[PDB]
RNA sequence: CCCGUCGCUACUACCGAUUGGAUGGUUUAGUGAGGUCCUCGGAUCGGCGCC
RNA sequence: GACCCGCCGAGCAGCUUCCGGGAAACCAAAGUCUUUGGGUUCCGGGGGGAGUAUGGUUGCAAAGCUGAAACUUAAAGGAA
RNA sequence: UACCUGGUUGAUCCUGCCAGUAGCAUAUGCUUGUCUCAAAGAUUAAGCCAUGCACGUGUAAGUACGCACGGAGUGAAACUGCGAAUGGCUCAUUAAAUCAGUUAUGGUUCCUUUGAUCACUUGGAUAACUGUGGUAAUUCUAGAGCUAAUACAUGGCAUUUAUCAGUGGUGACUCUAGAUAACCGCCGAUCGCACGCACGGCGACGAUACAUUCGGAUGUCUGCCCUAUCAACUUUCGAUGGUACUUUCUGCGCCUACCAUGGUGACCACGGGUAACGGGGAAUCAGGGUUCGAUUCCGGAGAGGGAGCCUGAGAAACGGCUACCACAUCCAAGGAAGGCAGCAGGCGCGCAAAUUACCCACUCCCGACGCGGGGAGGUAGUGACGAAAAAUAACAAUUUGGAAUGAGUACACUUUAAAUCCUUUAACGAGGAUCUAUUGGAGGGCAAGUCUGGUGCCAGCAGCCGCGGUAAUUCCAGCUCCAAUAGCGUAUAUUAAAGUUGCUGCAGUUAAAAAGCUCGUAGUUGGAUCUUGUUUACUUUGAAAAAAUUAGAGUGUUCCAAGCAGGCCGCCUGGAUACUUCAGCUAGGAAUAAUGG
């Protein structure tokens, strides 16, 4: 008897056919496409909307006006909407079936400071979140997968301590100075 | 299994107390008393976890031992007394006077009282006896032996009594189209009025209850307790007293009052 | 020690169980009282909760009530005569509940004549008290009593030798006392004849 | 193409004299510590020979 | 009565069919089967070990019935 | 994601299994930079244990003549009271037993809490203390001299039957009360504070015929794996029932005595096995399932093996006793003391499992209690069981450059009972940014070499099919490539794959297969028909089904696994809901399927 949890549950599922090449060749795609790091955060978005329509899958079997699949429904749909992934004009369960990989992909950290200009590429994104430099309305925000909605987009930025924004230079700026 | 348990753990504590896991590994175990162990709150939850008047169970016990709080009119330095249901928290430092009633979801609410309440309270009888020298007693939901009550009053009626004296002022029959507060879950805290009773001899009785809005649910003779005359209820009622909004309902109502 | 478990036992199909735990003090037994007939010896018994029960061990003495009329009085207790338990216990003499022994039929003849005025047991200064001088206005009052004091035939006979035929209603062995009351009427008729043919 | 005996090597169970042996569990009949209860016992010591 | 020409029920079969089924040979049932459910009994689970060992049971006996495992093996087998 | 591929032949279509494949959970191999969490001597030995510790407790309110400290008070010690029956640990036993749902005590016991109820200030013992001692030895004690009590003792109800009548009851009393005849504990010799008018306020403690709470105990209904190479079982000496006791906290063959001859079973009794504690649950899963559940929550059980007891409200208690059994310790050889499946630690057993650390600050519990105690617990150490997050470069010029940073590191803060860790942050810290990513593979199944050298049916590879006999795409290696990645292999069990165990949903002409044939009980399944235009099963509704887990609502734990918290400039909001088979309960429906008049 100790005061835990012991609650805990995998983020990702390994695929069946481990060496088909339609899918390593797809998975690879979709790594160098977002900068990713390994097979396992492809397997990661892929588990996350394979439980997305999973819980589609259970509403949509369901009478059109039961009260479970219209309180759970515009939850599920309120979420979607609010990360970037579904769009507001699309506000049925029908809709949640035709999202991809790539919608979820889009809404991660290093590819919004990736289109926001502020890093020059989607590898330049990663070190350049990791290394502490980008926040989210003045919070800096160390993770990649940091999946930015929309009342978050407008306020990514530097940091208040970054050499890139207004904050004193590293120490590579500031030991080449005193040199000469 | 030798004898009584005196632990209670965290996990296998009543769910409406609201307590946490990763905080301790025993949780508050509430002596005996009035009320029985799963439909009462403890004095040191209502005080530390409820009212943030204390932030650990020693706090709880510098306030208690200063005698500063009083159930149902009487100081309690126990940190572990029941405090059921209906019972007056009465702190006269601070000026402020409780009373546990259940809300909507089934949980003792913050509920607080005015000055001119606090004096009485609501009290459901659960058995009449005759003692000796033909003399009636009564026993309420909270463990008080009345002498001598009004011949009128039966096993299952509420009755009103005075924190000071502990005399029955008034009292509430028992029948079709009084309020009552359900307190035997999935409808405990739901307040309306009695429509109909289902006598099942050497069973218990089912009751069907209707709310304000016109909700008609059942529940349990053992789990009514008559609130007022008619639909006027003799207790003041926390926010939301009986509705118990659905989840449509209820998210509608949280983001509208954004 | 004694176990009046009940995992012990068979099964009602007839197969034995076998025990998960050993035997526990919630479900103890304790040795018989045995009761015999002699001076008034009694052990206190602690018991679950603690409570007492007064074991009698030997009693001379009991609350016998009488019942056609209303007299209960602390007789001296005789003998037994008989068991419907075992034939064993009345030749041991001892008391149990529901067991027919013989009392002292001094107390409840000592009543009745000093109630109805009238010899019940019979065949000295207190039998001159018995014709007593008083009011006529108090005689009226026993004369009266006297027209429904006749007694039934079996217990007049019974008042002759000193002995009443009682059923003992108490436990000696839970309440260390051997109350009971006068056996009679229908009751009465159906042990004499088992008493006669014993 | 292919079967069986025989002969060679290895392995696995099987039968087997030995009233085989070793543990475990139910028990028949004997012996039986210890506590409990009951019937006695009265070393002792307090009161007034009895309690 | 014998024969001739039909019909009906029952039965042993035959044949022609792209009814359909099946791995096919073939099958008016071996059809109505991923468009899967009329009812019901027995019974099969790679090939060996093995219908062997052991226990029970039946028999005069021969043997019948019930019936394993260790171990070994990547095939054995069907139709064409 | 409702998935398959290699392998029997010269080739083909099949049956079919083998092998592949993907989780899972134990072990192990190699490797291992950061961070959030976190399993961890269960499996074989419920085997054996050195040592330390884990249960103690004091208020103004039981007893204070220890100057022990002191102008009464503060106190050791001790008496008294209470706790030590909770917790913690283990899974040996146990297969209608435990357990779960339901429910009954109108057949019961409950310290405590809560509300009701309620002077002759007496008597003589004792500890501490003083003092004399014994034994090799113990938390061993003896003798004498004292002295206290909330210790000990003194100074109408209740208790047990019988009769009569019918205040408040329940679906139903032999109920609760009342009136008679009797029978035979309780009704305060205590303590503190405040001090006022022989009377007086506020408390403490204490009584229980009562209620109440914590709940025990034993029942009701229904539900468990394998086994017929277990088909009849129970019944001397209780098996089933009846009567009267006895006994128990009570009901009851619980027990005794006398009678009855019953009771159970193919709807699987009884007997045997379980590497069987049960359940909440876990893994895997299109549906259906299969497997697992020693393991933090609930219930039960046990403390080396049995058995028997003390005390107490509560134990058949073992960090309590008394025996026997096993084992073992100290002895001066007379004796004495033992139980780690409590926390660490040690031995053994093994494929298999961590510090003889710190604190009661948190969580709670116990006690006379605001103050004490707690190996309960928390904290740290060990920890690639496992789960989450996430480095090992980025950019620009043509190989050359300046930038950016975490690892590391510390002035310190913070963190905490004290620390560590994380976080915050001076200084310092990257060009081979040597601040070096490994682990398995490259014939096919299965993503990746007709490459080179060596070996030459050798050595070896190979889950499977196979490779090797001098140009091996398979072995030993270089190079290169591929796969996952701080992880990746191996062994075993297990799930899907397996429609190769079948209810969904397979097969039995020849691939394994339908009894030689028929009768036949149980079992299983049974024509049509009754309002169209009692008994059940079934369906629907409500209650119940504990939380945690799961599903799921809300909420920027920096994201996330998690958590239940947190918004807003004291102030207002959450701490939802769904699911919980079967049986039981309830209110509708009356088709279908039985049953009755």
């Amino acid at each position: 008897p100790v005061a835990r949890t012991w609650v805990c549950r995998k983020t990702y599922v390994t695929p069946r056919r481990p060496f088909e090449k339609s899918r390593l060749d797809q998975e690879l795609k979709l790594i160098g496409e977002y900068g990713l790091r390994n097979k396992r955060e492809v397997w990661r978005v892929k588990f996350t909307l394979a439980k997305i329509r999973k819980a589609a899958r259970d509403l949509l079997t369901l009478d059109e006006k039961d009260p479970k699949r219209l309180f759970e429904g515009n939850a599920l749909l309120r979420r979607l909407v609010r990360i970037g992934v579904l769009d507001e004009g699309k506000m049925k369960l029908d809709y949640i079936l035709g999202l991809k990989i790539e919608d979820f992909l889009e809404r991660r950290l290093q590819t919004q400071v990736f289109k926001l200009g502020l890093a020059k590429s989607i590898h330049h994104a990663r070190v350049l979140i990791r290394q502490r430099h980008i926040r989210v309305r003045k919070q800096v925000v160390n993770i990649p997968s940091f999946i930015v909605r929309l009342d978050s987009q407008k306020h990514i930025d530097f940091s208040l301590r970054s050499p890139y924004g207004g904050g004193r230079p590293g120490r590579v700026k500031r030991k080449n100075a005193k040199k000469g | 299994a030798r004898g009584p348990k005196k632990h209670l753990k965290r996990v296998a504590a009543p769910k409406h107390w609201m307590l946490d896991k990763l905080t301790g590994v025993f949780a508050p175990r509430p002596s005996t008393g009035p009320h029985k162990l799963r439909e009462c709150l403890p004095l040191i939850i209502f005080l530390r976890n409820r009212l943030k008047y204390a932030l650990t169970g020693d706090e709880v016990k510098k306030i208690c031992m200063q005698r500063f709080i009083k159930i149902d009119g009487k100081v309690r330095t126990d940190i572990t007394y029941p405090a059921g249901f209906m019972d007056v928290i009465s702190i006269e430092k601070t000026g402020e006077h409780f009373r546990l009633v259940y809300d909507t979801k089934g949980r003792f609410a913050v509920h607080r009282i005015t000055s001119e309440e606090a004096k009485y309270k609501l009290c459901k009888v659960r058995k009449t006896w005759v003692g000796t020298k033909g003399i009636p007693h009564l026993v309420t939901h909270d463990a008080r032996t009345i002498r001598y009550p009004d011949p009128l009053i039966k096993v299952n009626d509420t009755i009103q009594i005075d924190l000071e004296t502990g005399k029955i002022t008034d009292f509430i029959k028992f029948d079709t189209g009084n309020l009552c507060m359900v307190t035997g879950g999935a409808n405990l805290g739901r307040i309306g009025v009695i429509t109909n009773r289902e006598r099942h001899p050497g069973s218990f009785d089912v009751v069907h209850v209707k709310d304000a809005n016109g909700n008609n649910f059942a529940t349990r003779l053992s789990n009514i307790f008559v609130i007022g005359k008619g639909n006027k209820p003799w207790i003041s009622l926390p926010r939301g007293k009986g509705i118990r909004l659905t989840i449509a309902e209820e998210r509608d109502k949280r983001l509208a009052a954004k | 020690g004694i176990s009046r478990d009940n995992w012990h036992k068979r099964r009602k199909t007839g197969g034995k169980r076998k025990p998960y735990h050993k035997k526990r003090k919630y479900e103890l037994g304790r040795p018989a009282a045995n009761t015999k007939i002699g001076p008034r010896r009694i052990h206190t018994v602690r018991v679950r909760g603690g409570n007492k029960k007064y074991r009698a061990l030997r009693l001379d003495a009991g609350n016998f009530s009488w019942g056609s009329e209303c007299c209960t009085r602390k007789t001296r207790i005789i003998d037994v005569v008989y068991n419907a338990s075992n034939n064993e216990l009345v030749r041991t003499k001892t008391l149990v509940k529901n067991c027919i022994l013989l009392v002292d039929s001094t107390p409840f003849r000592q009543w009745f004549e000093a109630h109805n005025a009238l010899p019940l047991g019979r065949k000295p200064e207190e039998e001159e008290i018995l014709n007593k001088k008083r009011s006529k206005k108090t005689q009226k009052k026993y004369e009266e009593r006297k027209k429904t004091a006749k007694i039934s035939p079996l217990l007049e006979e019974q008042f002759q030798q000193g002995k009443l035929l009682a059923c003992i209603a108490s436990r000696p062995g839970q309440c260390g006392r051997a109350d009971g009351y006068v056996l009679e009427g229908k009751e009465l008729e159906f042990y004499l004849r088992k008493i006669k043919a014993k």
